[PDB]
RNA sequence: GGCUCAAACUAGGAGCCGAAGCUGCGGAUUUGAAACUUGUUUUCAAGUGGUAGGGGAGCGUUGUGUAAGCCUGUGAAGGUGUGUCGUAAGGCAUGCUGGAGGUAUCACAAGAGCGAAUGCUGACGUGAGUAACGAUAAUGCGAGUGAAAAGCUCGCACGCCGGAAGAUCAAGGGUUCCAGUCCAACGUUAAUCGGGGCUGGGUGAGUCGACCCCUAAGGCGAGGCCGAAAGGCGUAGUCG
RNA sequence: CCACUGUCGUUGAAAAGCCAGGGGAUGACUUGUGGAUAGGGGUGAAAGGCUAAUCAAACUCGGUGAUAGCUGGUUCUCCC
RNA sequence: UGAAAUAGAACCUGAAACCGUGUGCGUACAAGCAGUAGGAGCCUCAAUUUAUUGGGGUGACUGCGUACCUUUUGUAUAAU
RNA sequence: GUCAAGUAAUGAAGCGCACAUGGUGGAUGCCUUGGCAGUCAGAGGCGAUGAAAGACGUGACAGCCUGCGAUAA
């Protein structure tokens, strides 16, 4: 059946991306956040 | 100071599965299973202990019993007998008497046979 | 003097070996390998070519008369396992255990 | 029960078991010498040889009664060709079965079907 | 369904006792000489002082 | 089991068996009692089943001082046997393994003792060489190569799809595409084969698509309005 | 596009399917792409349905080692 | 080669579970927590003037004997 | 010697125990390149001269890491 994901690209760096994070004051804050923990993969 | 008690767990384990030697199966590989099977034979042994007491004096009690009636009488007139005759051998070497040297035994039964 | 020969790895379990080595172990170098020529088995090849090294290494490095040969002691142990997933229904997974084998063989007078 | 049948099943159809002996007969009337399971070989004496016996008288009734049976005119042609007047003497068993140990990829027994006389 | 207790080693391997590996019947083909299963051609095809190849 | 002037019942009598009870012998221990007097010694008396629980005495482990000591390549720790000692926890000695550390004594401090918590992690069992090997469209044979061929290549034949199980894309993926080479792992079997490993190659646009111009929904939004702060809304616009 | 009946499957081929039938099939239809509504909130031809296999109050992190008159477990030895 | 190669690259030491191989003894007429107290036989080492003891392995046969923990008035409990 | 009656021993498809010798496994012991808690001092910022974090490059040498930035170990 129709299974939960179904990918798009345009979707998912419309939703989850770089710019998405920084136009918002906690999208901003996720990021610190994820640079404070040291990963390797800030956005999607 | 941490402790680490693998060293002493070892060896404390060890000591109860050398002293589960001759277990069938579990009773003597694995520590859990031979721990209570230890435990278990201590037991045993201390009960037994107590019977093994009891268990032989059934046994002489029985010989002496076979000997007084292959001449004369049974064991209780036998044992009457002795006691009249104020005779303390224990029932342990009456027993080895009867089973071992007849022709002595045969005088015992006389010396009791004539007190009653 | 006993030659030895080991097959570490061998990539079978040991169960389905020590089946064909129960029928070699203790034949005459002759009788055993037309056993293992003849089986059927998969462990068979294994045994044979574990045999066979066992065989040359008496003729080579030992200088010895493999005509008057034996097998004189052989044992298949446990090797090292490799484990997998195997799916399930219902989003379950089970663990696989691929096992290998070690195999053993020493020939002697 | 299966008291006094006869007939393979070999894990087939029977459309697919009529197709798969069709197709032994032709090869082994091409090659003369094939290799098969010991099962497959003892049941393809029940269709090759019957086949050959018709041969030994040749006509057009039993030459189209073959192809029906073949359907391969090469081998049809073959079979009445130089089968036919081969084994026109010999009172059956026009091949003979040898085994051949087992088979590699799942230890089935293997036995050749080859043609007596020159095959 | 499943066991209520593992079973002994002991249990196991006579369960094992009737596990053993078949033994081909051989023999020596009369002209080439060779060992081959009995019943069966040789490797290099003799059966029964007969060619196949 | 078997039992009938009993091996049943009643009333008496005498033996004997019968418990971890009592006694006999040896040993330990608590409390109290005459003293070389702190277990310095000989005894005696009464005790010594035990959950919850209270009291007392100790064993072992890691670390600190003792210790720039003592032991140790003539073999430390650890491992694995054996002997021996103590009421116990446990101690000592020693064979083998091991190869570089250990620690007397007395104090001192604890991550100080595990069988259970449907405890946590890892390893390995039993079930069991059992179920199963994923659409019942289907395979047979001959050559080739190969260590090995039911599964690979070629050939003949057979079967299946054919509003697809054939083709072109978008989305998504990202090299899976082609060739050579290898078969450990992966492929629910084998594999010489592969979407597997390795090494090379391959995608050519004014016209196809994107980019670009334009805008929809909907965003963001000089100034503007509103709101403790954060921010919310909104015009021109600017994106989409 | 649905999901009425039955068998099968129930450590499944499948964490909802297959098969044989079944309903709608120009419409209050089905579907692609993008966008909007966010948790006591949303959305709901209304079943407390759905809101990422989670729903009579999502998920993640934090308060937090919440509390638990409850259940389980609680590790060397001997003496009174 | 190396002191060492059951230090050989999954490499120091290499425990247990678990799985093999060899040797000794027992085991195919006998009913159960698998032990314990006895105990014949056999096998193997050390002494001993030579089967006499002692140590080790096995355990025919006999008696007795329903795991552990927890929780309970009370558990072999078919209660955890 | 023949018969009769009575009664031993011998077995092992496999299994148990002990020992010997292995496999698996990775405990333990020893070890450390890594952490944990502090003391005494210092410092408490970086950025429109483009920061923090990255992306892509850069070598004789294929990858990754480290450094560096088309003046590119």
């Amino acid at each position: 059946m129709k299974r939960t994901f179904q990918p798009s690209v345009i979707k998912r760096k419309r939703t989850h991306g770089f710019r998405a994070r920084m136009a918002t004051k906690k999208g901003r804050q996720v990021l610190a956040r994820r640079r404070a923990k040291g990963r390797h993969r800030l956005t999607v | 100071a941490r402790v680490k008690r693998g060293v002493q767990a070892n060896r404390r384990h060890k000591k109860i599965l050398k002293r589960a030697k001759g277990y069938y199966g579990a009773r003597s590989r694995v520590y859990r299973v031979a721990v209570q099977a230890v435990t278990k034979a201590g037991q045993y042994a201390y009960r037994d202990r107590r019977n093994k007491k009891r268990t032989f004096r059934r046994l002489w009690i029985a010989r002496i019993n076979a000997g007084a009636r292959l001449n004369g009488l049974s064991y209780s007139r036998f044992i009457n007998g002795m006691k009249k005759a104020n005779i303390t051998i224990d029932r342990r070497v009456l027993a080895d008497i009867a089973m071992h040297d007849a022709a002595t035994f045969g005088a015992l039964v006389e010396k009791a046979k004539a007190e009653l | 003097m006993e030659v030895t020969a080991k097959l570490r790895g061998a990539a079978i379990s040991a169960q389905k070996v020590r089946l064909v080595a129960d029928e070699v172990r203790g034949k005459s170098i002759e009788r055993a390998l037309d056993i293992l020529t003849y089986s059927n088995k998969k462990g068979a090849v294994f045994v044979k070519k574990c045999l066979n090294s066992a065989i040359a290494n008496a003729e080579h490095n030992h200088g010895l008369d493999i005509d008057g040969l034996k097998v004189a002691t052989i044992y298949v142990d446990e090797g090292i396992t490799l484990k997998r997933i195997l799916p399930r229904a219902k989003g379950r997974a089970d663990r696989i255990s691929k096992r290998t084998c070690h195999i053993t063989i020493k020939v002697g007078e | 029960m299966r008291h006094r049948k006869s007939g393979v099943k070999l894990g087939r159809t029977s459309s697919h078991r009529k197709a798969m002996f069709q197709n032994m007969t032709n090869s082994l009337f091409e090659h003369e010498l094939i290799k098969t399971t010991l099962p497959k070989a003892k049941e393809l004496r029940r269709v090759a040889e019957p086949l050959i016996t018709m041969a030994k008288e040749d006509s057009v009734a039993n030459r189209r009664l073959a192809f029906s049976r073949m359907r391969s005119k090469t081998m049809v042609g073959k079979l009445f060709g130089t089968l036919g007047p081969r084994y026109q003497n010999r009172p059956g068993g026009y091949l003979r079965i040898v085994k051949c140990g087992n088979r590699d990829g799942d230890n089935a027994p293997m036995a050749y079907v080859e043609l007596v006389d020159r095959d | 369904a499943v066991q209520k207790s593992r079973k002994s080693r002991s249990r196991r391997d006579m369960r094992r006792s009737h596990h053993h590996m078949t033994v081909a019947e051989l023999s020596v083909d009369a002209t080439t000489g060779e060992k081959h299963r009995r019943h069966h051609m040789t490797k290099d095809g003799f059966y029964r002082g007969r060619q196949l190849f």
